[PDB]
């Protein structure tokens, strides 16, 4: 009855609980500088024991992680999760644990994204957001629609264990978050592939949806949230970062996806920056064909990215992808479009490998 | 950084006091924190030599009661143990004798006489009931005492005796402990390329005993980053960036995490500014102090190489101005680096121009093509 | 060389196997000295103009320190590798036919294909 | 499918559609400025004078309550068409023109937006370019190679003309 709420609401429930109660009482706990945190960690420490059952123990643990992930720093929660050591246990069962296992995963996925760690968030959410049935996997579904299903009631009452709406977290927020991640991650790697350098292969969430839109007979101006994200993606492809930033709000505004966070301004500017970076990357990837040379000053001004970031991103990427590109730091200029001799050498190597393989079969 | 937390952070007694004394000796004689805490900590224990040093100037004022009590209780304990061991050598039981050897070891160690702590520690060799517990624990002890006496040779030795020993359990960290000791020995003994391989390898999730959790993060991180000669792209990428387990240690000291992210990401100026920032703290590290100047210089050289290979022609003056570090200093560093042959940088300071080079050219490509053709021919022959 | 020299030193016995007939190991030593030279030629120039310091670092590895002033010029005399601008005041070394080469490669490719088809 | 769905015998081209626009009834009720615009862009397009013509024609549309309303919502695509034509024509006029001059020659919302447009025209293959950001120049094509194959492409065109000319001469022979 506590964890899913804010420290305030919780302390209201607690205060109001104590006002009713008689002044004389017996309490195991000793008062601490933070009343609430000590309550949660207190009952937490209580529940877990070697003797204690996994369903109860694991329940406790999950509640800790949920509360902590909401009201406390993310790293603490991560540490708890990896130290707690529940892989088999979390899945089964605890009756209500399933929600905690997926609910707390969602929550740390959300807080890590609030911290503007994209690489982390996409790591976190992929398993659970691959689910078509995810709405049900989070234990949020209208009771009625499955109440006609589950009947007879004897079996049915046990089955309908889905969590309450107040506990439940909106799906649109989660999905938009993950898709925003998968966008930032998979777009430059896609673009480069469009470039055909093919140094590395990356997968971006919501990629399939984008493909469907391209093959669609009709292309409408964005209405559903995934369409706003979509437009932001294509905008990144063409190198308009301003358009992309605009679109996310437009998709978001109907969605109300970004409005559901208290820090929304901070994350707006943070995302604006990360998007500036990755869009700069994407631009460079797609347009290096027709451009033999570049200007870091102009690029810096136009992407609104200070040169220290620009030169860094470009040099890093070029070195990582083995791109035939050359940068003069002195004049701040870049060079491409080359190597032939080296390429041929590589091909020869590959061929040799194939031959060796064939020999194996022959043997 | 605050001392309370650092001293608090390390479980080991030697780290607890030896580190305080290092911080005190290492940086400023005047500062209170190294001496006050070391004084108070020593007064909690049986070593009057350390206590005598504290008594001496730059140390907490000498107390007659503290020394006499320690000294006398020691005389008594030594007589006791001497007798007990006499009797144990004379019930003919291996376990009791082993305990006596161990207990003489403990007594000598706390008393601060390390040579003897070692001798009587390893005297438990013969009377070991089993190699794995009797013998491996003897190893852990020789390892502690050897680290504290500063012979890392011996540390590696008892590391190979321990990890060479036939019975090994995957579940037990002691793997972790031994990794830490080996890493530490390598680090104390171009880049080793061993230290980092060790430190990066695993985290017990249990107290190091030998290595501070932060200590493993920082030692692993810096040693790796400086291993240009040894390190693979994977070694930067495979064994550090991509290594999820090591991430645990890394999140402990985030300044180092960002330092490594900066380097891997090509912003070497940021990386080197972090390093400049931490330098004063890292010179306080009892194990790291001696290698600091070397590792940072190596990292700088690696950064220069990354810059240096990617550009055929460099405007040196501009780089020095745009470096975020002084141009003259950068030039001096390059000059120092070059003779070692670390860099094939073609540099005149005065010109400010730098130029590095990695029918002739045309012939080169042609040669390569011919090479591949040869390989193909070989394959054909093999098939036949 | 340091490894090469040691290899001769350890497997001194193999070389000896009569003793008068091979009193001095003459042939093996001659062979080793040729062997040492090949790697330097392997860089084989291909650079129009080369920094002296890079050359010095590479020639330093060779046992004689002064060889590069001498060792580099000596290499030019051998003609295995070509040095341009050597002995210069600057002190920095400078470093249809193509069609024929290409045609040659094409021929090899065809030959390989023929063997494949015939096979 | 939708083109067949509108009783159109086949998907049309913009030139085709325009001819209906060309027809008098569309023309007769059509504001004059648009007929002029059509001349400026579709009939006699010359880059050395298009900017001026547009500058003198664009004032009239803004003043009109109705014309401006029709115009306001097509500014973007119109601008795109005009600039596309300018890039093509510049591709015909030049071999390597300065970035300052090329951007200067054709009006743009911003210098960088002009570069964007130029590349977009290149990706859609309305022009082939190589942009050298170092020297601030653009080339409508290693250097000698690009000159050799430009020469070949000129020689070919010349031959074609000669051939056609010969045909005409044959007719003159009869005269």
């Amino acid at each position: 009855h506590t964890y899913y709420k804010f420290d305030y609401k919780a302390h209201q429930r607690q205060l109001t609980p104590p006002e009713g109660s008689s002044k004389s009482e017996q309490d195991q706990a000793e008062n601490e500088g933070e009343d609430s945190a000590v309550l949660m960690e207190r009952l937490c420490k209580y529940i877990y024991a070697k003797d204690r059952t996994d369903r109860i123990r694991t329940c406790a643990i999950l509640c800790h992680i949920y509360h902590h992930a909401l009201h406390s720093r993310w790293y603490q929660a991560r540490d708890l999760m990896l130290m707690s050591h529940l892989q088999d246990n979390i899945q089964h069962a605890d009756p209500p644990v399933q929600i905690l296992y997926n609910r707390t995963m969602v929550q740390l996925g959300i807080c890590a994204f609030r911290q503007g760690l994209t690489k982390d968030a996409h790591n976190a959410l992929l398993d659970i957001q691959s689910s078509g049935r995810a709405k049900e996997l989070l234990g949020q579904g209208l009771l009625l629609r499955s109440l006609q299903e589950r009947n007879q009631e004897q079996e049915k009452v046990e089955r309908r264990r889905q969590v309450p709406f107040h506990l439940h977290i909106n799906l649109e927020l989660l999905e938009c978050v993950y898709l925003v991640s998968a966008m930032l991650l998979e777009i430059p790697y896609m673009a480069a592939h469009e470039s055909d350098a093919r140094r590395r292969m990356i997968s971006k969430q919501f990629h399939h949806q984008l493909r469907v839109g391209e093959r669609q007979p009709l292309l409408g101006p964005p209405e559903s949230m995934r369409e706003h994200v979509v437009a932001a993606s294509k905008a990144m492809k063409m190198g308009d970062w301003k358009t992309c930033h605009s679109f996310i709000i437009n998709e978001k505004m109907n969605g109300k996806v970004w409005d559901l966070f208290p820090e929304a301004d901070k994350v707006r500017t943070m995302l604006v920056r990360k998007i500036q970076e990755e869009s700069l990357r994407t631009y460079l990837f797609t347009y290096s064909s027709v451009y033999d040379s570049i200007s870091m000053e102009t690029l810096s001004d136009m992407f609104e990215l200070d040169l220290p970031t620009v030169h860094s991103i470009i040099s890093k990427m070029i070195i990582n992808e083995e791109l035939m590109a050359s940068l003069d730091q002195p004049t701040q200029t870049v060079v491409m479009h080359r190597x032939x001799x080296x390429x041929x050498x590589x091909x020869x190597x590959x061929x040799x490998x194939x031959x060796x393989x064939x020999x194996x079969x022959x043997x | 950084y605050d001392l309370t937390t650092r001293i608090a952070h390390f479980l080991d007694r030697h780290l607890v006091f030896p580190l305080l004394e290092f911080l005190s000796v290492k940086e400023i004689y005047n500062e209170k924190e190294l001496l006050q805490g070391k004084l108070d900590l020593l007064s909690d224990t049986n070593m009057v030599d350390f206590a005598m040093d504290v008594y001496k100037n730059l140390y907490s004022d000498d107390i007659p009661h503290a020394l006499r009590e320690k000294r006398t209780t020691v005389v008594a304990q030594l007589k006791q143990l001497q007798a007990e061991t006499e009797p144990i050598v004379k019930h003919g039981f291996r376990q009791e004798y082993l305990d006596t050897l161990y207990r003489y070891a403990k007594f000598q160690y706390e008393c601060g006489n390390y040579s003897g702590a070692a001798e009587y520690l390893y005297f438990f060799r013969v009377l070991v009931p089993a190699t794995d517990r009797n013998a491996l624990s003897s190893l852990w002890g020789k390892l502690a005492s050897e680290i504290l006496m500063q012979n890392w040779d011996a540390a590696m030795e008892d590391l190979t005796r321990l990890k060479e020993t036939i019975d090994n359990n995957s579940v037990s960290s002691p793997l972790q402990s031994l990794q830490q000791r080996t890493w530490l020995i390598h680090w104390s003994l171009k880049g080793r390329d061993n230290i980092i391989d060790l430190f990066l390898y695993q985290p017990q999730y249990l107290n190091a005993i030998q290595t501070m959790c932060p200590h493993i993060l920082r030692y692993l991180t810096t040693a790796v980053i400086t291993n240009k000669d040894v390190r693979k792209r994977r070694q930067v990428l495979k064994d550090l960036v991509k290594v999820i387990q090591q991430e645990s240690y890394t999140y402990k000291d985030p300044i180092t995490e960002f330092v490594e992210c900066l380097y891997v990401n090509f912003d070497f100026d940021g990386a080197q500014k972090k390093l400049r920032e931490c330098e004063s703290v890292l010179v306080n590290d009892f194990f790291l102090v001696a290698c600091l100047e070397d590792f940072i210089e190596n990292a700088r050289l690696f950064i220069f190489e990354t810059f240096c290979r990617i550009h055929q022609c460099i405007s040196i003056n501009m780089l020095a101005d745009k470096l975020n570090m002084t141009p003259e200093e950068a030039e001096r560093w390059i000059v120092n680096l070059i003779r070692n042959a670390r860099l094939d940088a073609k540099i005149d300071s005065k010109l400010g121009h730098v130029v590095m080079g990695n029918x002739x050219x045309x012939x080169x490509x042609x040669x390569x093509x011919x090479x591949x053709x040869x390989x193909x021919x070989x394959x054909x022959x093999x098939x036949x | 060389p340091q490894v090469y020299e040691e290899l001769f030193s350890y497997s001194c016995p193999k070389f000896l196997s009569e003793p008068f007939l091979q009193q001095l190991k003459v042939f093996s030593d001659e062979v080793q000295q040729q062997a040492q030279l090949s790697t330097i030629r392997s860089f084989l120039k291909l650079y129009t103009t080369m920094p002296v310091a890079k050359l010095a670092g590479f020639l330093d590895l060779t046992e004689q320190e002064f060889r590069i002033q001498l060792l580099v010029f000596k290499h030019k005399m051998k003609n295995l590798v070509w040095t341009s601008g050597i002995s210069a005041l600057d002190g920095e070394f400078q470093s249809x036919x193509x069609x024929x080469x290409x045609x040659x490669x094409x021929x090899x490719x065809x030959x390989x294909x023929x063997x494949x088809x015939x096979x | 499918r939708l083109a067949t769905l509108l009783g159109l015998q086949a998907p049309p081209t913009r030139i085709g559609l325009i001819n209906d626009m060309v027809r008098f009834n569309v023309l007769q009720y059509v504001v004059p400025e648009v007929k002029d615009l059509y001349n400026w862009l579709e009939v006699e397009f010359n880059p050395l004078k298009l900017c001026e013509r547009v500058t003198k024609v664009l004032n009239w549309v803004r003043e009109q309550p109705e014309k401006e309303p029709e115009l306001q919502q097509y500014v973007p695509q119109l601008q795109n068409n005009t600039i596309l034509r300018l890039l093509q024509q510049v591709s015909q006029i030049y071999q390597s023109i300065e970035f300052s001059r090329l951007t200067s020659l054709v009006p743009f919302v911003d210098a960088f937006q002009l570069e964007r447009a130029i590349v977009d025209a290149a990706r859609h293959c309305d022009l082939q370019v190589r942009i050298d950001h170092t020297s601030r120049t653009l080339s409508f094509g290693x250097x000698x190679x690009x000159x050799x194959x430009x020469x070949x492409x000129x020689x070919x065109x010349x031959x074609x003309x000669x051939x056609x000319x010969x045909x005409x001469x044959x007719x003159x022979x009869x005269x």
